[PDB]
């Protein structure tokens, strides 16, 4: 079939929800170390100093085990976010990649936070018909 | 000469499966991608479905696992199948096509369908 | 067999020269529009600003008929640059994105300068091995 | 348990070829790729060459054209022709691995072999 592609995920829907795939791309998933599992359009210019543009597609391999200054895919109450995880204790902080946006500060014991995966690379094609 | 020719469409209530397809015809070196766009009166021409010649697909945030595209390398046709149709998806289908022709070998044109209508 | 993967290219050598040629990736080259031919390792931070990291593969469609504004892959004098082209005579200006770096000027009378392609996407992808 | 069997390498004299293979046995859910390192004394482990299932492949610099690195995903081996050797390309050769084990489904790790020593001469 090959990579999904998750667009705008509905709240409270997990990711590969059918109705939030629009399409399949035939690119090697082992072409990213770990595998690709699913490719997600990046919304916002909020990581672009390391090269992540809005309509990007992100190479996501799909675990909970990240480890920190990591480009991580989280959830913070059905917000799914893009950024680098810096967590100390309870206190999980999603840090951006550009200085007009502000840090996410998580405190583990309030909200619900999920790590849905870890970033492992970048496709850029635009629409190709 | 590149030619695009539409087949399918017509009416149908909510709900429903209406299948299009479009097969390119003539002197084609190479067809990179083939799809749908449809246009809705008054607003803009809009993407439906694309798929290339490997099998890579695309679809419209408006398609939410409802529409399938195919393709079939031998008829090189393009099909897709649409099911839960909705009001707001009445309009013109019209294919379209990134073609390399025999002449230009590398340089790639778009080719269009001249429309279908699709009406619920 | 798919994409080939181009590094340093020689001075006075055909860029997909095989000696150049550091791998073939299996990604559908029409997920890119024009037609990706082959892909270009990026060094420098030149284009940072539009994501064209260091090393990034940049998908190039090879042509030499490219239009002012677009991102190409241009050589000048043995060296390969991706900039954004500003022809205007004899006077070809290859523009960066990132403001720490400065226009190059080209004089086509007293330089050599040929388009090998135009950007049609980027793959981040890192070693995968 | 899982394994990485190497087979090849040796000695030869500048310009000349060697075939390297490297399988991977055991209990296996997945090979996502394979491929080989090398270690020269003082120096740092490089990639060398690597594959993937689908057919990916990817070399380094100083691999010039000179060596090819192709699989059979039935027999879960790849092997690589060197073809033009240097006295530059006298190391040691870890063939390397990422394996999803089926003990661990979901996660892949690193895998390497005992390392075959390839060196070439000049009379």
């Amino acid at each position: 079939e090959g990579l999904p592609l998750v667009g705008r995920v509905a709240a409270g829907e997990p990711l590969l929800a059918q109705q939030h795939i629009e399409g399949h791309y035939q690119v090697d998933p082992s072409l990213f170390k770990p595998n690709a599992d699913f490719l997600l359009r990046v919304s916002g210019m909020s990581m672009k100093d390391i090269g992540i543009m809005d309509g990007d597609l992100l190479a996501v391999h799909k675990t909970q085990d990240v480890r920190n200054g990591q480009v991580v895919v989280a959830r913070i109450d059905d917000e799914v976010t893009v950024k680098r995880l810096k967590k100390q204790g309870n206190k999980v902080e999603l840090l951006p990649e550009n200085s007009e946006f502000k840090p996410i500060v998580v405190d583990l014991r309030q909200q619900s936070f999920t790590i849905e995966g870890l970033a492992v690379g970048v496709i850029r094609n635009g629409d190709w018909l | 000469q590149v030619q695009l020719v539409e087949s399918g469409g017509g009416s149908v209530q909510a709900g429903g499966s209406l299948r299009l397809s479009c097969a390119a015809s003539g002197s084609i070196f190479s067809i990179n991608a083939m799809g749908w766009y449809r246009q809705a009166p008054g607003k803009q021409r809009e993407l439906v479905a694309a798929i290339t010649r490997r099998g890579s697909t695309n679809y419209a945030d408006f398609v939410k696992g409802r529409f399938t595209i195919s393709r079939d390398n031998a008829k090189n046709t393009v099909y897709l199948q649409m099911n839960s149709l909705k009001p707001e998806d009445t309009a013109v289908y019209y294919c379209k096509a990134r073609i390399e022709p025999d002449s230009s070998w590398g340089t790639e044109y778009e080719y269009w369908g001249q429309g279908t209508q699709v009406t619920v």
